[PDB]
């Protein structure tokens, strides 16, 4: 009904895969929500 | 053939994959085929191995 | 022409095939076949919080 | 469902049986995530370039 | 020295245009007459590293 626009902050990130990883910095290439939208 | 196996091949005669040679064949409708029916020859299908 | 399309290397499913199963051995150098995963090693319980 | 790829030579798996990315002999010990099957019909001629 | 050894061990996860980066999966899925082509791609790639 009533519309507005606001900053999305840094939300919209999930666990892309069910493979367990610990203390690593993995670099993914999946579909996401771009930061600060 | 050196590659692939068929029902007769895996149960009667299998060709090695590392095969060096030629295979020549032709129709035998009159040589190995009897005009009244050819049944003396046999083929195996129950080797189980 | 029936096409039996399929994928591989994902979460395991029930459709595996006609093979048997054995019991478990631990702390011994033994090959393993944990649903496709083929290799050798020593299996030990730990505290990896899956 | 636990499958059984021993359905070879029961009714008519002849003419064409070539696989892609897998060998026909190795189906019996491969576990798949999913199995997808379709059974369309074509003219059974040179259009077999699928 | 740490960078050289870290990069050397991370080259094992590449494919070099093959089906998979693990020898066991290639051997357990494809027949020897064909799987020898896939293994040849990993050997050349890993020898270069
Ligand atoms: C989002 O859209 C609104 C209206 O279309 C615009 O004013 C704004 O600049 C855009 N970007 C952000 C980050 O809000």
């Amino acid at each position: 009904t009533t519309q507005s626009y606001t900053n999305s902050f840094t939300r919209g990130v999930y666990y892309p895969d069910k493979v367990f990883r610990s203390s690593v910095l993995h670099l993914t290439q999946d579909l996401f929500l771009p930061f600060f939208s | 053939a050196p590659g692939q196996t068929g029902n007769i091949a895996d149960y009667n005669y299998k060709l090695p994959d590392d095969f060096t040679g030629c295979v020549i064949a032709w129709n035998s409708n009159k040589l190995d085929s009897k005009h009244s029916g050819n049944y003396d020859y046999w083929y195996r299908l129950f080797r189980k191995s | 022409v029936v096409v039996l399309s399929f994928e591989l290397l994902h979460a395991p499913a029930t459709v595996c095939g006609p093979k048997k199963s054995t019991n478990l051995v631990k702390n011994k150098c033994v090959n393993f076949n944990f649903n496709g995963l083929t290799g050798t090693g020593v299996l030990t319980k730990s505290n990896k919080k899956f | 469902c636990v499958a059984d790829y021993s359905v070879l030579y029961n009714f008519a798996p002849f003419f064409a049986f070539k696989c892609y990315g897998v060998s026909p002999t190795k189906l019996n010990d491969l576990c798949f995530t999913n199995v997808y099957a379709d059974s369309f019909v074509i003219k059974g001629n040179e259009v077999s370039q699928i | 020295n740490a960078q050289a050894l870290n990069t050397l061990v991370k080259q094992l996860s590449s494919k070099f245009g093959a089906i998979s980066s693990v020898l066991n999966d290639i051997l357990s899925r494809l027949d020897p007459p064909e799987a020898e082509v896939q293994i040849d791609r990993l050997i050349t790639g890993r020898l270069q590293s």
